[PDB]
Parts: C-alpha cells; structure tokens; sequence
C-alpha cells in the first residue's frame, strides 16, 4: 500500500484553437509580456505570473500552455491568454481546449539497486549510466514513462490525468521495494 | 547590483521580451536571461509587477547612450 508520500505534478501542457486568424506583429507590438524573433521562429512566446505559466500563439489560430501545477490552473493560464488575445482586438475564442501531457515525481525513501532492476526487467526497462544516470522505464497500463535513480526518487511522464501517475506509482511501488 | 538594476530598467521599459534585451546587452545570452528571471522573481515579484506597470520610454538612442555610459563608469569604478 502507499507510504504516505502522494506524487506531485510539476507541469502540466494543454492547447486550445483561437478560431480566428492573427498577426504575430500585431501581438508582439501590442502586449507586454509577448516575446517575438521571426528570424528565429515563427511564433509568438507569452507569460504571466499567475498562473505560472509559458505559452505561444501562432498566426493559424493555435495556442498551447505549460507549466502549470494542474489541469485546471492550466485551463485557467490559457483562458487568460485567451481573455488577453481577445482585448488585443482579435475575435478569438477558447474553442477545443485540450490536456496534452502532465509530468509528475515521487520518492520511496529507499535506494533502488537499477542493476537489479535492469536484469529483471531488461525487457521494457532500459539502464545506461553513461549517458543518463537514471533507470529509463516505459509501461503499458497506462502509456507512462519513468525515471529511477539511485537515491529512490522516480519520475513520472505522460499523463493525462493525475489519476493516471497515481495509479502508475503503485504499480512500480511492489517492484521498487522488491 | 548594476546589472541587476539594468536589467530591471530594461523589464519596465519593454517587458519580458528576453531576446530583445538579450540582444541589446554586451554579452549576455538568452539562457542567462531566463536564469536571472527565475533567481531574481522570488524576491523580486513586486519589483517586476512595477516594471510591469512601469511603461517607461523604450528609445533606441537613450537607451543606448545610457547603457554605454554606466557600463563604462561602473567598469571604471569596480
């Protein structure tokens, strides 16, 4: 059963369609906090404080957002940039919002020998510390990623829900102890 | 300190436009910038909320003129 140590999100990503047209000229020149460098790229960069978050906008209608905590503080950073979008004078709207990907971590409080791990689980676990110190891990159910290392601390990538990166601790949990 | 009131300088004058700034200081790359962004807004958060209000004129000339002036004079004196 669990520890007590509950895993926490550290970012979550999601995108939303502006249904509108833009200029990313318009944008940069009239707002703050937006970054533009088309001889770099061809898109603009915003931030805001609250939520702590960094997102784009791009001239065919398109935002995405990351950073957040959570799902809904993420929807709450692109409805802001969207609010922001729209007083800048475009007709934007939040139209298609959707959670791409949620990034959790976790600990056990107890070292994890990867050699060990890697010559039980070579088959979807992969080890390599040359180039990554840390244990590379995929898994099934559900369509997650993880990080092991040393000093029992994991991880976690690709959610879409915290639910998910829950249920994915306690899957790993048995085998990190044994 | 300097630097760090630069750049606080170039933050009001025309916000959290990193590559811009990037490009206008001697050195500094944009890597840096963010860097500096993410020590300094813990104790600072008020600080760029002024700057943020603070919509001060981003003349090219001035800007320049001042920049090269206190970079010189704090060379000078440190």
């Amino acid at each position: 059963g669990p520890s007590g140590i509950v895993p926490q999100l550290q970012n979550i990503v999601s995108t939303v369609n502006l249904g509108c047209k833009l200029d990313l000229k318009t944008i940069a020149l009239r707002a703050r906090n937006a970054e533009y460098n088309p001889k770099r790229f061809a898109a603009v960069i915003m931030r805001i404080r609250e939520p702590r978050t960094t997102a784009l906008i791009f001239s065919s209608g398109k935002m995405v957002c990351t950073g957040a905590k959570s799902e809904e503080q993420s929807r709450l950073a692109a409805r802001k940039y969207a609010r922001v979008v729209q007083k800048l004078g475009f007709p934007a709207k939040f139209l298609d919002f959707k959670i791409q990907n949620m990034v959790g971590s976790c600990d056990v409080k107890f070292p994890i020998r990867l050699e060990g791990l890697v010559l039980t689980h070579q088959q979807f676990s992969s080890y390599e510390p040359e180039l990554f110190p840390g244990l590379i891990y995929r898994m099934i159910k559900p369509r997650i990623v993880l990080l092991i290392f040393v000093s029992g601390k994991v991880v976690l990538t690709g959610a879409k829900v915290r639910a998910e990166i829950y249920e994915a601790f306690e899957n790993i949990y048995p085998i990190l102890k044994g | 300190n300097k630097e760090t009131d630069m750049f606080f300088l170039a933050i009001s004058m025309v916000g959290t436009d990193f590559s811009m700034i990037g490009q206008l200081f001697p050195h500094r790359a944009r890597i840096e910038i963010k860097n500096k962004f993410k020590r300094e807004e813990k104790t600072n958060g008020w600080r760029i909320d002024k700057a943020f209000q603070e919509k001060r004129p981003f003349d090219f000339d001035f800007f320049a003129h001042l920049l090269q002036k206190v970079l010189a004079e704090e060379e000078k004196r440190k």
